[PDB]
C-alpha cells in the first residue's frame, strides 16, 4: 500500500505459481451466483479476499492475473482495483499487521501514546516492517468505533 | 467566411464563381482536344464553398489578369504558376490553440529548390515567392485573386467532423438479460 | 553490450548508446556528456528530491522534483535539465 | 547589462545549460539563431547545431531575456573586430568557446543581476 | 466480332451513366460486354463511367494508333455498325 | 480420455510454458488443441498419416499442442533427430510422412533447419502460392514451419490451425482410439494406451501424488517426457512446467516457488550447465527423475 | 425537439441532444476544456469547462450536462471567469515546470487556456508531486509527471483500439495512469496516443527534441504506405520532413492514421537514389547523366524487338507515370506489362466494380454481416481495422475464412482452406442460410487470394457465392463485395486498364516502374537488359542494368485512387532530392529520344491524355457510382471454380517492414525489433 | 580542409545516398547479391 505500481520483487515475479483451492473454487461459485450471470466483472472484491485468506494475507500478481483470466476481465482492471483498495496488500506483510485508526477521536483519546507505546514494545518504526517477519505497524483511518477509541485492528479481522 | 446565401447576386460574383473552359491552342491541346472536352464537360459548373469536388483550373493568361505585379523582366516564372485553395484546421496534437485556425481560406504555391548550404547548413530557397501563404475570408474572394493575378488554382473543399448524439448516460448501459442470445 | 541490441535499446530508451562518450564531440560539439558523467550519484534520503541547478532560485534551471521512489529500488534518476543523477539512500 | 558578444555558458558540474527549447530562435527578432537538436545517446536533451549570424544579429538581448536557464548570455566583449566575413558566423565551438573564457565576469554580473530582485 | 482479338489490342468505352445522350451506348453495352468477352476471352474492353461525359468508342489497333468516335444519341444499331466498322478498319490502318 | 479435467473442474491450470512465459488452464489447452485437430483435418489428415516433428526444445507450447492435436486426431507423430540434409531425406523416404513440422530457425551443424530443408528440396522454392507440392517423396504434402517469417512451399503454425465455430462448424473429429498409435520413437512404437500405463507405473514408482506439480526440463518430444508432462496433467489433473532450453540455474530459478515438485531433467541440458549457482532452490524437490 | 436557449443572452436553437458545449461549439462560443474529445466517451474529471447558468448555483460541466429549455448561460460573466481560473490553478498546481523540456511548448492546450482564461500567476508554493517514467516502446515517450489524469489515454485505448493496458491505478493524488506492470504499449494505433494526450505526458519518441510547432510549414497530402489512403498533414521546415500527422477525413480517415504511415516517413531519408546509374559487367556502379542514360535505353528500345520487351508495375507507381509507362510502351507496339509469372493478380480491369470495393469504406457502418477471405484488417489498414471494430460493437457480426488472426474484436473463424469456399458455393454450409438471412451482407476478400494460381477460380467462386447469397442485391439497392487490395500502382493500373494477368514469359528489355516486392532472379532472364525506374536501392536496383531515379508520393505532384475508389491528389512537398527526376518526365524523354513523342509536355496536357484514358479520375476526392456492377460480378456459366486444397494465407509477415521506405527507415527497424518478439504468436487469444 | 565531412552530414539529415556496389561482385543470375548493411539485428531470423 505505498507505491502505485508493480514493485520489482523477486519474489512476486510472473513466474510466481497460485491455484485456488477446491473450496476457493466452490466460494467463487458461490459469489458468481449471488452476482449476476453476464455481470461476472463485479466479483473481483470477494476474488482478492479469497486469494489473501489463501496466501499469506497478500496477492500476488499471478493470482490478480489468475482472477482476471477466470472473471473474463481485462487483468488492468484488476490492478485497478488492487491499487484502488487499500485493504489488499500487494506485499507480503509480517504475522501481525497492526493497523493502528489515527483519526481526530482516536488522537483526543491519545492515539500518539499507543503508537508509541506499540513502537516501543515491537522495536520498530511506523509503517515499517520489523526486521524479523513478525510485526508489521500501519496507521489507518476511522475503523468505526470511535466512542471506545484508542482502537486498533488485525489483520483486517480483529478490533 | 459564409456571407447569407444569395446574398450577393452580381454579374462580377456570378463571374468570379464561374470557371472558364478551355480552348485547346497549343500543339499538344490539340491533338488531345477530346480529352480537353471531355475535362470541360465533367469539371464542376461553378465554384462556391458549399461544393465537394475537387479540381484543378488551369491558369488564364487573358486580359483579365492584367492586374499581376509578378510579371518583371527579371522574374518571370511567378505569373502562370498553380496554386491551392483550402481550409488549414488546426493541428491534432491540440483542440484550443490560442490562435484558431480554420476560419479563413488559405492560399500556398509549392515550393521550389530548397537546400542547405555548404559554409553553415543554413536553409535557401531557389524562389521566394512562395515562402508564405495567403490567407482571404473566402473562396470567392480566393479565386477572384487568383484570376485577377493570372494564376491557376486547384480547390480542396474541407472536411469535418459529422456531428453524433453526446450524452453521459450512454456510459451506464444495460446489457439485457443473461438469458438473452 | 551491442549498443542495437533490444536489451541495450530498452534500458537505454530505444536510443543507440556510445558507451565512450566520444562521438559526442562531434555530434553536440562539445564534451559535456563526459564531464557530467565524472559526478557520481547523488544519494538523497527522501523519496522526492528538489533540483534547482544551484544555490539560489534564477541561478540554475527552473524548480524542478524528482521521485526517487522508483518501482525498482535504487534506481538513480537524471535530472533533465542537468545531468546530475539521484538516488534513494536505501537501508 | 551591457550586451558585448554572445556566447554560451555551462553548469559548475561542466554540463550544457542549453536545452532546446528554441525560445531565444523565436524571440530573435533578426532571424540570427539557428538551432538544429538531436537527442543525446546518454538521452540528454541538448542541440546538435546552434548558429549565431554576428552579421545579421542585432545586439538586443531578447535572446538572453528569453532564455530560461541563462544558457545563452550577452557578454561584455565588444572588441570582436572581424577581418573575414565568414569569422562572423559564430558556431557552437565558438560561443562554447567564449562562454568557457568569459564565465568568470559573466557570473560576476549575473550575480549581481539576480540579487537585484531580492 | 470474333476477329476482335486480332485486328484490334483495345476496345474502350467510355461514356456517362445517367445521360439520355448515352443511354444507347450505355444499353447496348450493358446487353452485349459478355457476349463480346466470350467472343473473344482475353480481349481488352474497358468500360468508364463519368457523369455528363461525351459518349466515344476508342479502338485502340497497333502501334499506340487509336481511333475515337463519337457515339451521341446512336441507337444500338448504330453502335453496332460503329464497332463493326472500327473493326474492319484494322487492316487499312495497319 | 482428455476431457475428464474438463468435465471434473476446467478453470485449474493445466500447463505452464516459462521458457515463452504463458500459461494455459485446460480450457484453452483443449480449445487449441482442438482446433489443431481441426485444421489437419481439414487439411485433410486421416488416421494413420505420419507427421514429422523436428521442433527444438524452445518450442515448448507448440510440441504439446502439436502431439495433443495428433494424439486426438488419431495422427502418428514421429520425432526426427537429424543435424544434416542426408539424414533428414533418409528419415524422410523410409517414413514416407505425409507432414512436416518443423522449427526453422534452430541451427543444425552449420545450415539452419528451413536451408536443409530448402536443400533437400529445391522444389518449394519455385513453388506456386496455393499450390501442391509434387516432390520426389510423392507423400510429403504438408510442411510447417514454427517461425515468424513465412517461406515458399511452407505454412505458419497459426495458418495451419483452424478454431472450430459453435454454430458453423462443418468438420468432424473421429473419436480417439486407444490403440491407435501416436508416437513413433526409434523402432518402437507408442499407443494411446501404452503411453497412459507409462504414466500409471511412473506415478506410483516416483509417488507422483495428485497435487504434485511436474517439471520437464529439455525437449518435451521424448515420450517419456510427452507421459510424465501433458498427459498426466490431461489424465490426473496434475500441474506441469515446461522450461525448454532453460538451463539448472533458471530451472531452479523457478522451481523455488514449487514445493515438492517433481522434475525431469534432459541429460544434454545436464551436460550444456556447468554447476548450480544456488542448491538452496533445490532443497524442497521433493523427488527428481532422469529420461 | 428544437429548443430555444440563450448564450451571454444571444438567443439560439439546438435540439434536446445537444450538450451545452455541443451548442456552444454549434454557436461559436469556445469553451475551454482537457477530458473530453469528441471521438471518445464523456468524462467530467477535469471540469475546466464549468459554466454559469442564471438557475443553477453550482457550476456546470458543459461537456457533460444537456441543455434544458430557458437555459440562461452566462460564458462571459465573472463567476465563470473565477471558476476557469479556479479550475487551471488546481490543474498547474504539482504541474512540473518542464515547458522548455516539454516537445509539446507550442501545442500546449493546457498553456494556451491558462493565458486566455486562467490566471497569470500562481500561489502553489510547495513541493509538487513527482511521478517516476515508464516505458511504452520506441514510439512513445512517456514524462508522467505532466500528466493531469484525464483518462483520455485510456478512453482512447479501451474504445478505438482494442488493447486495454492503460488505466488509472491508485487513489488520490497517487493516481497513476498507465500499465500496472512494466510493458510496452505496442498497439498499431499507439501514434494516435500522443495526439490525444493534451498535456505533452505522452509524446512521439522519435520526433522527441527535433523543433517546435511555430517552425513548421504545414501540407495536406494523402497516404500510400496502405491501399486504404489517409488524409495527412505533412510538416516541414524547410527541405527535411517531420512529424506526420492525420487530419479530419470521416469517410476514410475517421481521423486516425496508422503507426507505419505516422513513422515510416523516415525512409525516404536515406537510402535514396540521386542520379542515372549504370552496372557494368563486373558489378561496378558508376553515375552517368541522364542524356547518356536516356540515349542507351533509347538504342536498347530500337534495337530490341517488340516482342521482347516487358514491365513491371511498382508499389508506388501513380496514375500520371503509369499512364506515360503504357503510351510509351503502346507505341513501341508493347502491351505485356508483367514480366514475373510466380504471382499475378487474378481480376479483369474492365469494370471498376470487379476490381474496386463497391461498398465504400463507410460500408461496414452498414452491413449486418462482414465476411473476410484472406484478410487482415489489423495489418492492413488499421484505420479500416478500428472502423470495423466500432461497427461490431454497434452492430455487426464477423466471420473469417482463412488464418485466425489477432483481431481486436471477435469473429467467428469458419475454416482457412478452400473446402468452406465449396460448401458455401454448393449451399451445403449453413453460412449461406445466414448471409440469406442477413441484410446488407458484405465480402472482402484481400488481393494475396486473387493472386493465387487458382485466384481466377476463387474468384468466380466468390462471385457465385455474392449473386446466390443476395450480397448483390437490387432490391437492396446494395453490392457488398469488396476487394482489399495491398499495391497503390495495381490499383491505378487496374484504373488506367493495364491487364495485370498479361505476363510476358520471356522478356529481353524490362522496364521496372519502382517495384521491389516478390522480385527474384529466376523471374528476370541472365541474359535481359533492365532499366529500374526507383528512390530506393534495398531492391530492384541489383536487378537494374541502368537504374534511374525517381519522385516519391511527397515529392511527386500526382493523382492517386485508394481501395475504395476515391481518386485523391498526392501534392508536392519538397522536390526529389539531387537529380532525381518525375517518372512521367523522364518517360517523356525517353520517347522523344527514342522517336516516338508523347502528346503531352506538361502535368495539364498528361491529365488531359488521363482525361481522355479515363475520366473519372479528374474528379478529385469524389467516388465516381458505377451502375455496372452486377454485370460485371454476374457468375458466368461453365467457369473452371475449381480451388485447391491449401491453406489461405496473409502476404504481411512483418507490419512495420512491407515496402522499400519502410525497409529503409530507421523508426521502422526499432519499432520491429521491439515488437516482433513480444507480438509473435502461433495461437489466438482467447480473451477476446 | 574537413568541410566534406561536415557538408556530407548535413546532406545525409535530409537524404543519405545509397552506397551502391563498387568494383567485382557476386552475381546470382541479374542480380548483386549484397550483404544486409543495416546495423539493427533481425532477431525474429536469427531466433
Ligand atoms: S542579441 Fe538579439 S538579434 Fe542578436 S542573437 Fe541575441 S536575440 Fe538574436
Ligand atoms: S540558448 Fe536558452 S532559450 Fe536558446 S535554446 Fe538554449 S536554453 Fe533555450
Ligand atoms: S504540458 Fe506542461 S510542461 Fe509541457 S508545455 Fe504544457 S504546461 Fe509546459
Ligand atoms: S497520460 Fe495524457 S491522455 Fe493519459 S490521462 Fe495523463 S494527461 Fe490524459
Ligand atoms: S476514530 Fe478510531 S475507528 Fe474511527
Ligand atoms: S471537458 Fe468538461 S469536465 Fe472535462
Ligand atoms: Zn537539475
Amino acid at each position: 500500500s505505498r507505491l502505485a505500481a508493480h514493485r520489482k520483487n523477486d519474489d512476486n515475479s510472473d513466474s510466481v505459481p497460485f491455484e485456488f483451492t477446491p473450496e476457493n473454487y466452490k466460494e467463487i461459485e458461490k459469489i458468481l451466483a449471488k452476482y449476476p450471470l453476464k455481470q461476472k466483472r463485479s466479483a473481483v472484491m470477494p476474488l482478492l479476499y479469497l486469494v489473501q485468506e489463501q496466501n499469506n494475507n497478500w496477492v500476488p500478481l499471478s493470482a490478480m492475473k489468475k482472477i482476471a483470466k477466470l472473471l473474463e476481465m481485462p487483468e488492468i482492471d484488476v490492478y485497478e482495483v488492487a491499487t484502488f483498495y487499500t485493504m489488499y496488500n500487494r506485499e507480503p506483510v509480517g504475522k501481525f499487521h497492526l493497523q493502528i485508526c489515527g483519526t481526530t477521536p482516536c488522537q483526543l483519546c491519545g492515539s500518539r501514546e499507543i503508537t508509541k507505546a506499540i513502537e516501543e514494545y515491537t522495536q520498530t518504526k511506523l509503517g515499517h516492517t520489523s526486521a524479523d517477519g513478525k510485526w508489521t505497524l500501519e496507521e489507518v483511518e476511522c475503523l468505526g468505533a470511535c466512542s471506545n477509541a484508542p482502537m486498533i485492528q488485525v489483520n483486517n479481522k480483529w478490533v | 467566411m459564409l456571407l447569407p446565401k444569395n446574398a450577393i447576386q452580381s454579374a462580377r460574383y456570378f463571374e468570379i464563381q464561374k470557371i472558364p473552359a478551355k480552348i485547346a491552342k497549343t500543339a499538344n491541346e490539340k491533338i488531345l482536344s477530346v480529352g480537353v472536352a471531355q475535362k470541360n464537360n465533367i469539371q464542376p459548373k461553378t465554384v462556391t464553398a458549399q461544393g465537394q469536388i475537387g479540381f484543378v483550373q488551369h491558369p488564364q493568361l487573358d486580359s483579365s489578369c492584367q492586374y499581376t505585379q509578378f510579371y518583371t523582366p527579371q522574374r518571370r516564372d511567378i505569373r502562370g504558376r498553380v496554386a491551392r485553395i483550402y481550409i488549414q484546421d488546426t493541428n491534432h496534437m491540440h483542440d484550443t490553440p490560442q490562435i484558431p485556425e480554420g476560419y479563413k481560406w488559405t492560399l500556398e504555391f509549392e515550393r521550389q529548390a530548397q537546400y542547405k548550404t555548404p559554409w553553415m547548413g543554413w536553409s535557401f530557397n531557389g524562389d521566394t515567392f512562395s515562402k508564405r501563404n495567403h490567407y482571404f475570408c473566402t473562396l470567392e474572394d480566393a479565386i477572384s485573386y487568383c484570376k485577377q493575378m493570372g494564376f491557376g488554382y486547384e480547390v480542396s473543399f474541407p472536411r469535418s467532423r459529422y456531428h453524433t448524439r453526446k450524452s453521459y448516460a450512454d456510459n451506464m448501459l444495460w446489457p439485457g438479460h443473461d438469458n438473452a442470445v | 553490450l551491442n549498443p542495437y541490441s533490444y536489451e541495450a535499446l530498452k534500458e537505454n530508451h530505444w536510443l543507440v548508446s556510445d558507451s565512450s562518450k566520444k562521438n559526442s564531440e562531434w555530434t553536440h560539439k562539445s564534451n559535456a556528456e563526459q564531464l557530467i558523467a565524472k559526478v557520481p550519484i547523488i544519494y538523497v534520503d527522501s523519496n522526492i528530491v528538489r533540483c534547482i541547478g544551484g544555490t539560489e532560485i534564477n541561478a540554475g534551471h527552473p524548480q524542478v522534483y524528482i521521485q526517487l521512489d522508483t518501482r525498482k529500488h535504487g534506481t538513480p534518476q537524471t535530472c533533465k535539465y542537468c545531468g546530475l543523477r539521484y538516488a534513494k539512500k536505501m537501508d | 547589462l551591457f550586451r558585448g558578444e554572445h556566447a554560451l555558458r555551462r553548469y559548475p558540474t561542466g554540463e550544457e545549460r542549453c536545452i532546446a527549447c528554441k525560445l531565444c530562435q523565436s524571440a530573435c527578432p533578426a532571424r540570427a539563431i539557428t538551432i538544429e537538436t538531436e537527442p543525446r545517446p546518454d538521452g540528454s536533451r541538448r542541440t546538435v547545431r546552434y548558429d549565431i549570424d554576428m552579421t545579421k544579429c542585432i545586439y538586443c538581448g531578447f535572446c538572453q531575456e528569453a532564455c530560461p536557464v541563462d544558457a545563452i548570455v550577452e557578454g561584455p566583449n565588444y572588441e570582436q573586430t572581424a577581418y573575414l566575413h565568414e569569422d562572423l558566423f559564430y558556431d557552437k565551438y565558438k560561443l562554447l568557446e567564449n562562454g568557457d573564457k568569459w564565465e568568470p565576469q559573466i557570473a560576476r554580473n549575473i550575480e549581481y543581476l539576480i540579487n537585484q530582485p531580492l | 466480332q470474333k476477329l476482335i482479338g486480332t485486328n484490334l489490342r483495345e476496345l474502350r468505352f467510355v461514356f456517362c451513366q445517367n445521360s439520355q445522350r448515352s443511354l444507347g451506348l450505355r444499353n447496348y453495352i450493358a446487353k452485349n460486354y459478355w457476349n463480346l468477352k466470350n467472343q473473344n476471352p482475353n480481349f481488352p474492353l474497358i468500360v468508364r463511367e463519368c457523369e455528363e461525359a461525351d459518349p466515344y468508342i476508342i479502338a485502340r489497333y497497333q502501334y499506340g494508333v487509336e481511333k475515337k468516335a463519337f457515339a451521341a444519341n446512336n441507337n444500338e444499331a448504330e453502335i453496332e455498325n460503329i464497332i463493326k466498322t472500327l473493326v474492319e478498319q484494322s487492316n487499312k490502318v495497319n | 480420455p482428455l476431457a475428464a479435467q474438463l468435465a471434473i473442474n476446467g478453470n485449474r491450470n493445466a500447463v505452464r510454458y516459462e521458457n515463452q512465459n504463458r500459461t494455459w488452464t485446460f480450457n484453452e489447452l483443449d480449445a487449441h488443441t482442438n482446433a489443431f485437430a481441426y485444421g489437419l483435418t481439414e487439411l485433410g489428415w486421416k488416421a494413420g498419416d505420419k507427421l514429422l516433428l523436428w521442433v527444438e526444445k524452445n518450442h515448448t507450447s507448440e510440441i504439446t499442442t502439436a502431439q495433443v492435436g495428433a494424439a486426438k486426431a488419431g495422427v502418428t507423430l514421429v520425432p526426427i533427430y537429424a543435424h544434416s540434409a542426408e539424414e533428414l531425406e533418409k528419415a524422410l523416404n523410409d517414413t514416407k510422412a505425409k507432414g512436416l513440422l518443423l522449427s526453422p530457425n534452430s541451427k543444425a551443424g552449420n545450415s539452419k533447419y528451413i536451408e536443409v530443408v530448402n536443400k533437400v528440396i529445391p522444389e518449394l522454392y519455385n513453388t506456386g502460392r496455393g499450390s501442391t507440392l509434387k516432390t520426389k517423396f510423392a507423400n510429403l504434402q504438408h510442411i510447417i514451419h514454427t517461425g515468424f517469417y513465412t517461406f515458399p512451399g511452407t505454412y505458419k503454425f497459426r495458418q495451419i490451425m483452424v478454431y472450430a465455430s459453435k454454430n458453423f462448424n462443418t468438420l468432424t473429429l473421429p473419436n480417439v482410439e486407444l490403440n491407435a498409435p501416436l508416437f513413433i520413437s526409434g523402432n518402437q512404437t507408442y499407443t494411446l494406451k501404452d503411453l497412459i500405463s507409462k504414466t500409471e507405473e511412473n506415478r506410483k514408482t516416483s509417488k507422483l501424488n495428485d497435487n504434485t506439480p511436474v517439471f520437464v526440463t529439455g525437449d518435451s518430444r521424448s515420450p517419456l517426457s510427452f507421459s510424465l508432462g501433458i498427459l498426466n496433467s490431461l489424465l490426473h489433473g496434475n500441474y506441469s512446467v515446461y522450461t525448454g532450453a532453460q538451463d539448472l540455474n533458471e530451472v531452479g530459478q523457478t522451481i523455488r516457488f514449487y514445493d515438492n515438485a517433481l522434475l525431469l531433467v534432459d541429460g544434454d541440458i545436464v551436460k550444456a550447465t556447468q554447476s548450480l549457482k544456488h542448491s538452496e532452490n533445490f532443497a524442497k524437490l521433493g523427488g527428481v527423475a532422469a529420461n | 425537439k428544437q429548443i430555444e436557449i440563450f448564450i451571454d443572452g444571444k438567443p439560439a436553437k439546438v435540439d434536446d441532444s445537444y450538450t451545452i458545449f455541443q451548442a456552444c461549439y454549434e454557436n461559436g462560443v469556445i469553451v475551454p476544456r482537457f477530458c473530453y474529445h469528441e471521438r471518445l466517451s464523456v468524462a467530467g474529471n477535469c471540469r475546466m469547462c464549468l459554466v454559469e447558468v442564471e438557475n443553477v448555483p453550482k457550476p456546470v460541466a458543459a461537456c457533460a450536462s444537456q441543455v434544458v429549455p430557458g437555459m440562461k448561460i452566462k460564458t462571459k460573466s465573472e463567476k465563470t471567469r473565477i471558476h476557469r481560473g479556479n479550475v487551471m490553478e488546481f490543474l498547474l498546481a504539482n504541474h512540473p515546470l518542464d515547458c522548455p523540456i516539454c516537445d509539446q511548448g507550442g501545442e500546449c492546450d493546457l498553456q494556451d487556456i491558462s493565458s486566455v482564461y486562467g490566471y497569470g500567476i500562481s500561489r502553489y508554493n510547495e513541493y509538487k508531486r513527482a511521478v517516476e517514467d515508464k516505458n511504452y516502446g520506441p514510439l512513445v515517450a512517456t514524462s508522467m509527471n505532466r500528466c493531469i489524469h484525464c483518462t483520455r489515454c485510456v478512453r482512447f485505448a479501451t474504445q478505438i483500439a482494442g488493447v486495454e493496458d492503460l488505466g488509472k491505478t491508485g487513489r488520490g493524488k497517487a493516481a497513476e495512469i498507465g500499465t500496472y506492470v512494466e510493458k510496452t504499449f505496442n498497439t498499431e494505433l499507439s501514434g494516435n496516443v500522443v495526439d490525444v494526450c493534451p498535456v505533452g505526458a505522452l509524446t512521439n519518441a522519435p520526433y522527441a527534441f527535433t523543433s517546435r510547432p511555430w517552425e513548421l510549414k504545414s501540407f495536406y497530402t494523402s497516404d500510400v504506405f496502405d491501399t486504404l489512403g489517409s488524409a495527412i498533414q505533412v510538416d516541414t521546415r524547410g527541405p527535411e520532413i517531420m512529424r506526420v500527422l492525420p487530419r479530419i477525413h470521416e469517410e476514410i480517415n475517421e481521423e486516425w492514421i496508422s503507426d507505419k504511415t505516422r513513422h515510416a516517413f523516415d525512409g525516404l531519408k536515406r537510402q535514396r537514389i540521386n542520379s542515372p546509374m549504370k552496372r557494368s559487367k563486373d558489378g561496378n556502379y558508376e553515375d552517368i547523366f541522364w542524356e547518356e542514360a536516356i540515349q542507351t535505353i533509347s538504342k536498347k528500345c530500337l534495337n530490341t524487338p517488340s516482342d521482347q520487351i516487358g514491365a513491371i508495375i511498382g508499389e508506388f507507381a501513380d496514375i500520371e507515370s503509369i499512364t506515360a509507362l503504357k503510351d510509351f510502351l503502346n507505341r513501341l507496339d508493347v502491351d505485356n506489362f508483367e514480366v514475373r509469372q510466380h504471382g499475378n493478380l487474378k481480376v479483369s480491369p474492365d469494370f471498376r466494380a470487379n476490381y474496386l470495393m463497391n461498398s465504400k469504406i463507410t460500408g461496414v457502418e452498414d452491413a449486418d454481416v462482414l465476411l473476410l477471405v484472406g484478410c487482415n484488417p489489423r495489418y492492413e489498414a488499421p484505420v479500416l481495422n478500428a472502423r470495423i471494430l466500432k461497427s461490431t460493437r454497434k452492430n455487426l457480426k464477423v466471420f473469417n475464412i482463412g488464418t485466425n488472426q489477432d483481431l481486436n474484436y471477435k469473429n467467428v473463424h469458419l475454416g482457412n482452406s478452400t473446402k468452406v469456399l465449396k460448401e458455401i458455393a454448393d449451399g451445403t454450409h449453413p453460412f449461406a442460410e445466414r448471409l440469406k438471412k442477413a441484410k446488407l451482407p458484405m465480402i472482402m476478400v484481400g488481393a494475396s487470394a486473387l493472386e493465387r494460381e487458382d485466384g481466377a477460380e476463387l474468384y468466380n467462386t466468390l462471385k457465385v457465392i455474392s449473386n446466390k447469397t443476395g450480397v448483390i442485391s437490387e432490391e437492396k439497392s446494395w453490392n457488398g463485395f469488396n476487394i482489399l487490395h495491398k499495391e497503390m500502382g495495381r490499383i491505378n493500373a487496374l484504373e488506367l486498364g493495364i491487364n495485370p494477368t498479361s505476363v510476358n514469359k520471356n522478356a529481353k528489355l524490362v522496364f521496372i516502374l519502382g517495384a521491389d516486392n516478390n522480385l527474384r532472379p529466376e523471374d528476370i532472364p541472365a541474359d535481359a537488359f533492365v532499366v529500374y525506374f526507383g528512390t530506393h536501392g534495398d531492391e530492384g536496383a541489383y536487378y537494374a542494368d541502368i537504374i534511374l531515379p525517381t519522385a516519391a508520393y511527397t515529392e511527386k505532384n500526382a493523382t492517386w485512387v485508394n481501395t475504395e475508389g476515391r481518386v485523391q491528389q498526392g501534392r508536392l512537398v519538397v522536390m526529389p532530392p539531387g537529380d532525381a527526376r518525375e517518372d512521367w518526365q523522364i518517360i517523356r524523354a525517353l520517347s522523344e529520344e527514342a522517336g516516338v513523342p508523347l502528346p503531352y509536355d506538361s502535368l495539364e496536357e498528361l491529365r488531359y491524355r488521363v482525361a481522355e484514358l479515363a475520366p473519372h479520375l479528374l474528379k478529385y476526392d469524389y467516388i465516381e457510382p458505377t451502375i455496372f456492377g452486377k454485370v460485371a460480378l454476374s457468375a458466368q456459366q461453365g467457369v473452371k471454380t475449381t480451388l485447391s486444397p491449401t491453406p489461405i494465407t496473409d502476404y504481411i509477415d512483418n507490419f512495420y517492414m512491407t515496402d522499400a521506405i519502410s525497409r529503409a527507415s530507421v523508426t521502422m527497424a526499432k519499432c520491429s525489433t521491439a515488437f516482433n518478439h513480444e507480438k509473435f504468436s502461433n495461437f489466438k487469444n482467447l480473451a477476446k | 580542409l574537413n568541410r566534406m565531412r561536415f557538408i556530407t552530414a548535413q546532406r545525409d539529415r535530409s537524404r543519405a545516398p545509397w552506397q551502391s556496389p563498387k568494383g567485382e561482385g557476386v552475381f546470382q543470375g541479374k542480380k548483386l547479391i549484397v550483404a544486409s548493411n543495416s546495423p539493427f539485428i533481425d532477431d525474429m531470423s536469427i531466433r
